[PDB]
């Protein structure tokens, strides 16, 4: 029934003030409540009925709410208020969400990344398998791009990467596996993971024996 | 002339209903002219107590000056005075609530115990108003006054209640399904009035220290 | 504190039948003002509401999908069950347990439960390979070394791992799962550790796919 | 059933004009009036009518009986007496069928303590009200006591009432106050009534089997 | 103003049922007190509004209230019961009284009455006056008459005379006063009152001595 | 235990202002819904309201007669203030101070004062000439005897007769006064004790005129 309209993001600069805006025919009549939800995990109330703030909420989130359009408002943004945050109200005794807004922040400062590259494990050998691990850590922006290497020739197939993910410290991590047979594993005088971020490069080298 | 309102009654005017303007204030008045049951009066809904002897008191009156007794930023620093808004007292699409009232509310998760007094040094006896909230569920009770087991107390020379609030879904009125109850007395000078509340009290923001006449009705 | 518990991460087949527990404590569902919701959020879509009970046993329902949901109190246990019948692969997301509060303030959640992982597939459980990662101090700062765990070839999500039964949470790092072309799950947990513990130290990553019933827990002992 | 120009309330308090009706015994749905005359004849509000609205849509078996009769249940008070001009029966003062006003007997109002076991084998709906005098006088003059209370309670329902004494602006001649509640019991559950004054006792219950779904028309 | 009416007098038969009526417009909504003044005394309120008993006041009285008309009961109706009733109500801020209404109670039974006489004290002889005292008390009904007597001949000069009132034992009491010089008092050989109630006669003589 | 007492009998010349005062007790003024009021009773006539004052100090008065009443409270000690501007002769009667209850009950009136008598009159007024009645044993009475006290020829009404300070009230008998063709009224006061009682106690008449203010105090002895 009662429709609640959000952007679909919302961008600021570190330090600014960030306003994401719920829409609403006569909304300023009614009780809006904002939540936040972090990269993969529950929401939690941030601003209720309007311009209200639970307690451990940091002061520089705050609401406003008149006319049709009811706003959050964060000022001084951290890296740490990045997320999605949805409005939502009580209309014709019915629960109501909006379609969110996703608040990106911007001018953040580039961190490299820490790349950890294991051999297969004696133990998985004997299982007749082999996967080489290559864990990647603590970068900002989350854009890497992970090529193997075998000796010094392309590794296509038995590749598997991830999508960086936002950390608590609020970088990004990623982790990249190369599969192999215990038969190719030892036929190659070495493998490398090489990882590019941001226009540098880290390559690491791992050799089979005891 | 003497007064005239318009839109709203007494009650609106007095408590500083947002639809009625609350300064055109004449320092004098013999009679009162308004529209009785009014659509603009007690926005939240309640019932205004001892009303119809508040409107003899107001019918004539040789002095008339509205004064902050509680200045809404100093007087409450332990007290959150900047949340106390509801959609039964709508303004300019936004909630808004009286003009002449705060509605009280805890800062962070604590309501301590609440002791404001007035001494009356204004040469004439003082109109105080306050009001008391029921909320409609003990969620709300907690959410806004933290406390569950509340009580509020207004005492003076030559008046003394204890208010016990009644946590109730009454049915919804104005979109609220809780009520708010309004009281009023007078402070003769010299006298003080005291507030002693630990939850659920609306207090004052601005009262009317005022002389009467004798006689004079509404029309 | 209050509480929210959801009950288990599930793995529904399609036209199934998905049943979610919450369990709550820290405060009673018979108080004036105090209800019960589950809320979920599909993977690229926004919250969506599902149902709510409240105080006086009063139940809700998102209109849209009314014929599937039911929503109870289960006396005396302090928990609520939800009922979603014809589960198809859409219904896939994350389900979350909330307390709403009612009352003039207008009906918000706080707080809510850390959800449930709820995978709707045809697909057959799988529990996971648990290999060790030797300590390497090839890229730690100190004397500390970097040992791990690869948690491979699972379905679906999600494994919980913990090293030495939860009594080692500083400088615990795990990674976000792999979706392999085989359509199987992977992930690595690692810990950076002092190198003078290494050989004196038992290091022990505990696995649990709960999915799959399995809980597998793995000693990483250095290479000699 | 349809009940012309009355409300729920009205019918289900039992108002002068609703009137003691022999009614039906089952229903899906209640066809109501937008804004009936005759609700509650004294002035109050009452609580939950929503709640109590939407138990009441559907009900497969309903039987009105007299959980408190009126003649032996008040030995120690006066149950002959609560009659009142705001809620009139053709010329003369009356109250509600189902509600009792209960008032001190001479210069005593003894503590009341009365209970009831529902033995219906059906959950029963039961319905008080506590008075709320508009002045210090009509407290000395009903209960005798200054300082009352109402406790009313059962395993599902557990609340304690404290009367305030205010005059509230005058409607239907009264500046005094009644609000009106209600729980169900339970089969075998049993309500337990504590009070010293301001008690509006009931007088008839309903045992009662609701139905699911339904509302109001 | 608002019009409440009662009747003047209503008589009732000893121990029977008396219904004093106070009628008003529309009275039924209204809350009407009843007030009971004895001779002699202030009014006690007996019925306030319309049925309710105060204490003390004994059972048989009753009351109520319907249509036009409020009505006090007063069952088994005593001698003690012989008193004025007014309804009272507060309405529109005033209080409204009815015009009253004296009960009487018939078929009381008969009492004789008691004559006590003085003679002039010694100090008001001393005074120049002289006065005879002729005191009459519980005697029912209340009329009864009065000759004084000097020596056998009837004076009819310097005589007051009461008007009996109802006593507290609900009888009548009286008293006459005979006014003479103190040379009339000892120029005759007695003086004496004669009271005669109900057909008999009572007669007391003092002498000069 | 409530007490409400008025201000002694008046004597009022045409054109002046009558004023009494009543004093109450067991209760408050301030208490919600209560109200002291001057209700009159003339000779005939039914009863006549005057003036009422409530616990917020709100004055109501017999519309007829309002120029002329003036109803107020003490600020000190709990009295009552009532002024009749210019009194006629109809003004006369017995002038009751009582407490007003209000509430949605009715607006009824318990208790009532004992009453005052007010006279309006331009006779002035006269201390009455007390005579004692000697003992007797002759009319009425056994073993006792019967002596009185003789009030004579005063004006206005009452006079207020007691026996030994009120020690003795036991089979007293004051009779109604006789309005004489002078104008003034006499009445006698007598009272029963033991034949054996005379000579070995005293017996004193208290006779108390309070509008003249005189007070005598006749002692009765047997003439011997
Ligand atoms: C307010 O005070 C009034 C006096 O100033 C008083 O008026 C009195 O009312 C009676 C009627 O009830 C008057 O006249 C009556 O005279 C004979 C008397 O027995 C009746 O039979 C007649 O019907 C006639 O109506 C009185 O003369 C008058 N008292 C006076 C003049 O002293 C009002 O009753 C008072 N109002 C209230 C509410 O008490
Ligand atoms: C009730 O459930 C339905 C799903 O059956 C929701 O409807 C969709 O909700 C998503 C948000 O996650 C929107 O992107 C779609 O556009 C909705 N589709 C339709 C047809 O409405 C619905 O939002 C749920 N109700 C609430 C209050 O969240
Ligand atoms: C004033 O009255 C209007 C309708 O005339 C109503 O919508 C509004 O809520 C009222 N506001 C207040 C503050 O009473």
């Amino acid at each position: 029934s009662y429709e609640l309209t959000q952007p679909l993001s919302v961008s600021v600069a570190l330090g600014q003030t960030a306003r994401i805006t719920c829409g609403g025919n006569n909304i300023g009549i009614k009780n809006v409540h904002w939540y936040q939800q972090r990269p993969g995990q529950a929401p939690v109330l941030v601003i209720y009925t309007d311009i209200n703030r639970p307690s451990g909420i940091p002061e520089r989130f705050s609401g406003s709410n008149s006319g049709n359009t009811a706003t959050l408002i964060i000022s001084k943004a951290q890296a740490g208020d990045e997320a999605d945050y949805f409005c939502q109200v009580w209309d014709s005794n019915t629960v109501v969400f909006g379609g969110g807004t996703k608040l990106t922040v911007l001018s953040q400062p580039k961190a490299a990344p820490s790349v950890t590259l294991f051999p297969p494990s004696s133990e998985e050998l004997q299982a007749n398998k082999a996967t080489l691990v290559c864990l990647i850590s603590d970068f900002y922006p989350g854009a890497v791009t992970v090529a193997w290497k075998a000796d010094s020739s392309p590794v296509k197939a038995g590749v598997e990467t991830t999508t960086p993910s936002k950390q608590s410290n609020n970088k990004y991590a990623a982790s990249s596996y190369l599969s192999l047979t215990p038969e190719q594993w030892k036929s190659h005088k070495s493998y490398s993971c090489q990882v590019t971020h941001e226009g540098s490069t880290v390559e690491k080298t791992v050799a089979p024996t005891e | 002339a003497p007064l005239h309102l318009g839109k709203c009654n007494i009650a609106g005017w007095i408590l500083g209903n947002p639809e009625c303007e609350s300064l055109s204030t004449a320092s004098s008045w013999s009679y009162i002219v308004e529209t009785p049951s009014s659509d603009n009066g007690t926005c939240y809904p309640g019932d205004f107590i001892d009303y119809e002897e508040l409107r003899e008191q107001l019918s004539s009156v040789s002095s008339f000056e509205r004064f902050e007794i509680f200045p809404k930023t100093s007087s409450w620093p332990n007290h959150d005075s900047n949340k106390g808004v509801t959609a039964a007292c709508p303004h300019a699409g936004a909630k808004s609530f009286y003009k002449n009232l705060i509605w009280l509310v805890k800062k962070g998760n604590s309501y301590p115990k609440l002791s404001k007094s007035y001494i009356n040094d204004k040469g004439k006896e003082v109109l105080v108003l306050w009001g008391i909230h029921h909320p409609s569920t003990s969620a709300d009770q907690q959410s806004l006054y933290q406390n569950a087991d509340t009580y509020v107390f207004v005492g003076s020379s030559r008046y003394s209640k204890k208010f016990k609030p009644e946590i109730a879904i009454r049915p919804k009125v104005r979109d609220q399904e809780g009520r708010m109850n309004y009281y009023w007395t007078l402070v003769e000078p010299g006298d003080k009035i005291t507030f002693e509340a630990t939850g659920n009290l609306v207090v004052p923001r601005y009262a009317f220290a005022m002389e009467r006449n004798a006689g004079s009705g509404i029309i | 504190q209050v509480t929210l518990r959801e009950s288990g991460p599930a793995l529904v087949k399609p036209t199934q039948t998905l049943t979610l527990t919450c369990t709550f404590s820290g405060f009673s569902l018979s108080t004036s003002g105090m209800c019960l919701t589950w809320i979920r959020r599909p993977p690229g879509k926004a919250l969506e509401w599902l149902a709510l009970i409240d105080w006086d046993d009063n139940k809700y329902y998102n209109t849209s999908l009314r014929t599937r949901l039911t929503i109870s109190k289960d006396t005396s246990k302090n928990q609520v069950v939800l009922k979603v019948t014809d589960m198809d692969p859409v219904d896939t997301g994350t389900y979350y347990c909330a307390r709403m509060l009612y009352g003039d303030l207008g009906g918000r959640f706080d707080p809510w439960g850390q959800g449930t992982l709820v995978t709707v597939s045809s697909a057959s459980t799988k529990g996971p390979s648990v290999f060790p990662l030797a300590p390497s101090s090839k890229s730690t700062s100190g004397g500390t070394a970097a040992l791990g765990c690869l948690v491979k070839d699972y379905f679906p999500e999600p494994v919980t791992v913990s090293w030495n039964s939860g009594a080692l949470t500083s400088g615990v790092h795990t990674f976000p799962a792999v979706l392999q072309s085989s359509g199987l799950y992977s992930l690595s947990s690692v810990v950076t550790v002092p190198s003078s513990s290494l050989g004196t130290q038992t290091y022990i990553c505990n696995v649990n796919h709960k999915p799959s019933n399995t809980k597998v827990d793995k000693k990483v002992e250095p290479k000699s």
